[PDB]
RNA sequence: GUUUAUUAAAAACACAGCACUGUGCAAACACGAAAGUGGACGUAUACGGUGUGACGCCUGCCCGGUGCCGGGAGGUUAAU
C-alpha cells in the first residue's frame, strides 16, 4: 500500500474546504516513488517505495543505517 | 533479341566501385547468354543541373543485345541501387559498336 | 549537499574539495561509482586524516596503465569482419559490441562500454575513426575497417 | 470478387458479398490454432467496458506471425485462409527448414510465391526487412513501433504504410489516417499493401448479419430517458443539448489524445 | 426482428445503410483509490461515441448566440 519504507508515511485523512467552507473527506497521500538505492557496503542496488521525506532522511543518515532500521523493524527490502 | 542503350549515372562518391558495377551487369547479360556490344565510360562529368543536390555524376554508356527479361531485372537493379541516378534505357533497333 | 570527492571530476572535482552538489548529483551518479563519498564529519576526518595520499596514490597509479593504453594501435588498422552486399552498404552492423571483441583477445582483454563511436555504430564498408575512453581522460584512436566477408 | 445478392428476400436485397476463390475450402492449420474466448465486452470486474459485444459466431484464434523473425530462410505460401479473427486473410508459408506459419497476406500474394525476411531480402511484396534496408518512398505494412516488438501498423486488410523519409536514426511514415509519425529505422515492415482491399466493399444487407460478427444493437441516447443518458428525455424527439458520450464528455469535435509521452513521435496529426 | 412480466406491440426501439467526430496503440473510451482488465491477442478497410435510418432523387442560406477546433500578439489572471 501506499506507505513510505523509511519513514512510515501513509495516507491521512482530512477536508476539502471551499471558500464556503464546505467540508468532504479528502486523503492526502505521501510523496512515494520508488528508487534504487545504492548500498556500498553491499555492492548492489535496493529498491525502496519511499517518500521525498524519505529520500532525504537516508542523505542524512547513512543508507546501511536506514536499512538496519527497516531491518529491525521487520520491513522487508 | 532487343538492342538496348544503357546510359546510368552514379554517384560521385561510389564512382572507385563502378567497374565493380559494370561487370557484374555485363556478367549477367553475358550469363543471359547477351552480349555488349559498346562499354563506354565516360567518367566524371559536370551535370547541366544538379541532381539529388549532386554534380560531377559518374556516366556509364553501354550498348547490349539482352532479352527483355534481362532488361527489366538490370532496370530493378538501377532502380533499388541507390548509388545509381538516373538510368536510361533505350531499344536501339541495331547493334551500336561506334564510339560515342 | 555537502559531498567529498575521492577522484578527479570534470567541472567541479579536485580529488578532495567538499563542493555543494545537487542532491540528485550525489545520490544517483556521484555516490554509486566511487567518485564521491557524503560530507558528513564522521567522513571528513575519515577522509582528510588517513587516506589524503593514499587514494591520491592509488588514483595515480591506476591513471597509469590506463593513461597506458598500449592500446592506440592493437595490431594494425584492424580489419572486422561483416555480412554485406554490393555498393558497400554493411547489412549487418558493426557496433561497440564487435569492436571491442574483435580489438581484443575475444573481447577479455577490454570492456565494452568504453568504446566512442562519433559516427554512430557502422553501417558502410570502410574503415572509421573510432575512439577509445579507457579512464576518465584517454582517448585511444584505433581506426578499425570492415569488410564485407 | 464483390456479388450483388439478387432480391430474393428482404434481408437479402442489400447483401454484397466478397467472395474470393482463392481461400482456402478447409479447416485451418490445427497447429497454430487456439481458443479464443469471447467476453461480451466485460472485463475482470464482469461488467461491460465495451458496449454492443455479445454473440456471434465462434471463432478460434490463429496464431499470426507478425514478427517476422525467421531472417534469410525462404518460404512458399500454400494457401490462402480465411480469418475470422482480422479484416485481412492470411497466408500459411512454409520454410525450407519445415516450419509452418501464418503471415498476414499481402496484395499481390498467392499460393506457390516466394517471401523470406531479414536485412538481405528482395524488396518483392511480402518480404519483411528493417525500414533501413526499405527504399524511401515504398509501400509497406505490418510495421513495427518498437525494434523486436511484432509489428501494430497497417494490418487491416488493404491497409499500408508509405515511407516518405529516413532521416538516419528514424524513419517517417505516412499512416492510413494520414498522420505522419517517426518510427525507429531498425523496425520491421513487410513490403506491399495488406490484401482483401476489397474488404471494405461488403454490405451486410440486415441487421442478423451485424448480429453474427458479435456486435449487438446500439441504442441512441436520445432514445433513452434522462437517467440513461445525458440525451434523453422531453415529448417527442428533443435534443437541445450538445452532443456528448454517455459520460458527458463531448463527442463531434472534442480531442481526446493526452499522452505527452509519444508526441516526439508524431511529426503531424491526421486531418 | 424488439418492447412497458401484470391495462399500451405501436407510428415507439433496433436495423442494414449514411454522415460527423474521436482514436497511432501503453489507442481513444469504460470498469477499477490502485494493480489490472475489457477495447483486442484487434491496429485507422480498426475501434469508440453521436445523430440519421433500406432504397431512389436530394439535403438549400445563416458561425450573430451556445458549444467545439485552431492561434497567441496583446489585456487580465493562481499558487509561488
Ligand atoms: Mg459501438
Ligand atoms: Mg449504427
Ligand atoms: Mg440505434
Ligand atoms: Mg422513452
Ligand atoms: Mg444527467
Ligand atoms: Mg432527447
Ligand atoms: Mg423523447
Ligand atoms: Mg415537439
Ligand atoms: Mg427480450
Ligand atoms: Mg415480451
Ligand atoms: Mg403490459
Ligand atoms: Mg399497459
Ligand atoms: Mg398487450
Ligand atoms: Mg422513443
Ligand atoms: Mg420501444
Ligand atoms: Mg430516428
Ligand atoms: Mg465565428
Ligand atoms: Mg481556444
Ligand atoms: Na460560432
Amino acid at each position: 500500500s501506499r506507505v513510505c519504507q523509511v519513514t512510515g508515511k501513509r495516507p491521512v485523512t482530512g477536508n476539502n474546504r471551499s471558500h464556503a467552507l464546505n467540508a468532504t473527506k479528502r486523503r492526502f497521500l505521501p510523496n512515494l516513488h520508488s528508487h534504487r538505492f545504492w548500498v556500498e557496503s553491499e555492492k548492489r542496488f535496493v529498491t525502496l517505495r519511499v517518500s521525498a521525506k524519505g529520500m532525504r532522511v537516508i542523505d542524512k543518515k547513512g543508507i546501511d543505517t536506514v536499512l538496519a532500521e527497516l531491518r529491525a523493524r521487520g520491513e522487508k527490502y | 533479341m532487343r538492342h538496348y542503350e544503357i546510359v546510368f549515372m552514379v554517384h560521385p562518391d561510389q564512382s572507385e566501385q563502378v567497374p565493380g558495377m559494370i561487370e557484374r551487369y555485363t556478367a549477367a547479360i553475358t550469363g543471359a547468354e547477351g552480349k555488349i556490344h559498346r562499354l563506354e565510360d565516360w567518367g566524371r562529368r559536370q551535370l547541366a543541373y544538379p541532381i539529388n543536390k549532386l554534380h560531377k555524376a559518374h556516366y556509364v554508356l553501354m550498348n547490349v543485345e539482352a532479352p527483355q527479361e534481362v532488361i527489366d531485372e538490370l532496370e530493378t537493379t538501377f532502380r533499388f541501387n541507390d548509388a545509381v541516378i538516373r538510368s536510361m534505357v533505350m531499344r536501339t533497333k541495331h547493334a551500336v559498336t561506334e564510339a560515342s | 549537499m555537502q559531498v567529498i570527492l575521492l577522484d578527479k571530476v570534470a567541472n567541479l572535482g579536485s580529488l578532495g574539495d567538499q563542493v555543494n552538489v545537487k542532491a540528485g548529483y550525489a545520490r544517483n551518479f556521484l555516490v554509486p561509482q566511487g567518485k564521491a563519498v557524503p560530507a558528513t564529519k564522521k567522513n571528513i576526518e575519515f577522509f582528510e586524516a588517513r587516506r589524503a595520499e593514499l587514494e591520491a596514490k592509488l588514483a595515480e597509479v591506476l591513471a597509469a596503465a590506463n593513461a597506458r593504453a598500449e592500446k592506440i594501435n592493437a595490431l594494425e588498422t584492424v580489419t572486422i569482419a561483416s555480412k554485406a552486399g554490393d555498393e558497400g552498404k554493411l547489412f549487418g552492423s558493426i557496433g561497440t559490441r564487435d569492436i571491442a571483441d574483435a580489438v581484443t583477445a575475444a573481447g577479455v582483454e577490454v570492456a565494452k562500454s568504453e568504446v566512442r563511436l562519433p559516427n554512430g555504430v557502422l553501417r558502410t564498408t570502410g574503415e572509421h575513426e573510432v575512439s577509445f575512453q579507457v579512464h576518465s581522460e584517454v582517448f585511444a584512436k584505433v581506426i578499425v575497417n570492415v569488410v564485407a566477408e | 470478387a464483390v456479388v450483388k445478392c439478387k432480391p430474393t428476400s428482404p434481408g437479402r436485397r442489400h447483401v454484397v458479398k466478397v467472395v474470393n476463390p482463392e481461400l482456402h475450402k478447409g479447416k485451418p492449420f490445427a497447429p497454430l490454432l487456439e481458443k479464443n474466448s469471447k467476453s461480451g465486452g466485460r472485463n475482470n470486474n464482469g461488467r461491460i467496458t465495451t458496449r454492443h459485444i455479445g454473440g456471434g459466431h465462434k471463432q478460434a484464434y490463429r496464431i499470426v506471425d507478425f514478427k517476422r523473425n525467421k531472417d534469410g530462410i525462404p518460404a512458399v505460401v500454400e494457401r490462402l485462409e480465411y480469418d475470422p479473427n482480422r479484416s485481412a486473410n492470411i497466408a500459411l508459408v512454409l520454410y525450407k527448414d519445415g516450419e509452418r506459419r501464418y503471415i498476414l497476406a499481402p496484395k499481390g500474394l498467392k499460393a506457390g510465391d516466394q517471401i523470406q525476411s531479414g536485412v538481405d531480402a528482395a524488396i518483392k511484396p511480402g518480404n519483411t526487412l528493417p525500414m533501413r534496408n526499405i527504399p524511401v518512398g515504398s509501400t509497406v505494412h505490418n510495421v513495427e513501433m518498437k525494434p523486436g516488438k511484432g509489428g501494430q501498423l497497417a494490418r487491416s486488410a488493404g491497409t499500408y504504410v508509405q515511407i516518405v523519409a529516413r532521416d538516419g536514426a528514424y524513419v517517417t511514415l505516412r499512416l492510413r489516417s494520414g498522420e505522419m509519425r517517426k518510427v525507429e529505422a531498425d523496425c520491421r515492415a513487410t513490403l506491399g499493401e495488406v490484401g482483401n482491399a476489397e474488404h471494405m466493399l461488403r454490405v451486410l444487407g440486415k441487421a442478423g448479419a451485424a448480429r453474427w460478427r458479435g456486435v449487438r444493437p446500439t441504442v441512441r441516447g436520445t432514445a433513452m430517458n434522462p437517467v440513461d443518458h445525458p440525451h434523453g428525455g422531453g415529448e417527442g424527439r428533443n435534443f437541445g443539448k450538445h452532443p456528448v458520450t454517455p459520460w458527458g464528455v463531448q463527442t463531434k469535435g472534442k480531442k481526446t489524445r493526452s499522452n505527452k509521452r509519444t508526441d516526439k513521435f508524431i511529426v503531424r496529426r491526421r486531418s
